Parts: C-alpha cells; sequence; structure tokens
C-alpha cells in the first residue's frame, strides 16, 4: 500500500498462527523450509490432540509486527522491524509466510510461521515495503534513533 | 520470494 500507512499508521491482517521455532540464521531459504516443516508437524500432533491453530491479528508497520489476540485485541507479541531480519512467503504452499525475529529475551532467532487464506504473498510483501521505508529513514537520520 | 531486513544488521 502507501507509505503513509505503514509510515503512519499499520496494515491488519488476520491470520492463523502456527507457533514459532528456534532457529540457527538470521535468514535462508533452506532455514524456514525446515521450520514451517517442524511447525507443520506440531501442527498436526496438535489436531490429532482436538487442538486448532490460534488465530491471530497481525498490525505491520515500520516500526514492527504485532502479534494481537483477534477478540481481546490484546498484544501478545510486538516484533519490533529492527530485529526481523528475513520474511518469505512458502513456495510450495501459497497460505504459509513466515520470518525470524531475534528474540528481546535470549539472543536466539525465532522463526515465526503462519497461514492465510488469501493474503500470505501479500502479508510478505508488506513487510519487505516495512523494511524498505524503515531502512530509508534509518539512512537519512545517518544510521541514528530508537 | 523473501526480502533481508537490511537495518537489521546495524541494531545487532
Amino acid at each position: 500500500h502507501t507509505p503513509e500507512a505503514l509510515s503512519k499508521h499499520f496494515i491488519p491482517y488476520n491470520a492463523k498462527f502456527l507457533g514459532s521455532t528456534e532457529v540457527e540464521q538470521p535468514k535462508g531459504t533452506e532455514v524456514v523450509r525446515d521450520a514451517v516443516r517442524k511447525l507443520k508437524f506440531a501442527r498436526h500432533i496438535k489436531k490429532s490432540e482436538g487442538q486448532k491453530i490460534p488465530k491471530v491479528e497481525l498490525q505491520i508497520s515500520i516500526y514492527g509486527v504485532k502479534i494481537l489476540e483477534p477478540k481481546t485485541k490484546e498484544v501478545q507479541h510486538n516484533c519490533q522491524l529492527h530485529r526481523i531480519s528475513f520474511c518469505a512467503d512458502d513456495k510450495t504452499d501459497k497460505r504459509i509466510f513466515t520470518f525470524i525475529c531475534k528474540d528481546s529475551e535470549s539472543n536466539k532467532h525465532l522463526c515465526y510461521v503462519f497461514d492465510s487464506e488469501k493474503c500470505a504473498e501479500e502479508i510478505t510483501l508488506t513487510i519487505g515495503q516495512a523494511f524498505d521505508l524503515a531502512y530509508r529513514k534509518f539512512l537519512e537520520s545517518g544510521g541514528k534513533d530508537v | 520470494n523473501g526480502y533481508e531486513n537490511p537495518t537489521y544488521k546495524f541494531f545487532e
């Protein structure tokens, strides 16, 4: 969408949240594919336990990705954009998309995996655009701020 | 189709 929406507000999206899992690297196709597979395996196990995966709302902006409980609108994760190293869609499953965020708590890389019926590609592009705008602001401040 | 965040490296 426009700069202004990402820059001045946020873009909301609905998704299902398969979870997050620790990875060894901040990027890479293999890394994310191994994570998505791990979390698909876990989800399948959980479904055999009678569990649904949770629905979440994502708010994407130049400041980050907020993961909300969609009914309460209560923030469950705030992934500051400058701690997100990589975002990708899954070339062999349209609905899957992911990002890698370096954890506040632990120094570990966490890959967050999600499912969107219609918007996976669009969501991934939106986070890419956020990266682009935030980096341009960063350069224009001569490397400073937050 | 993936994107690296250029800003990341400077905040680590």
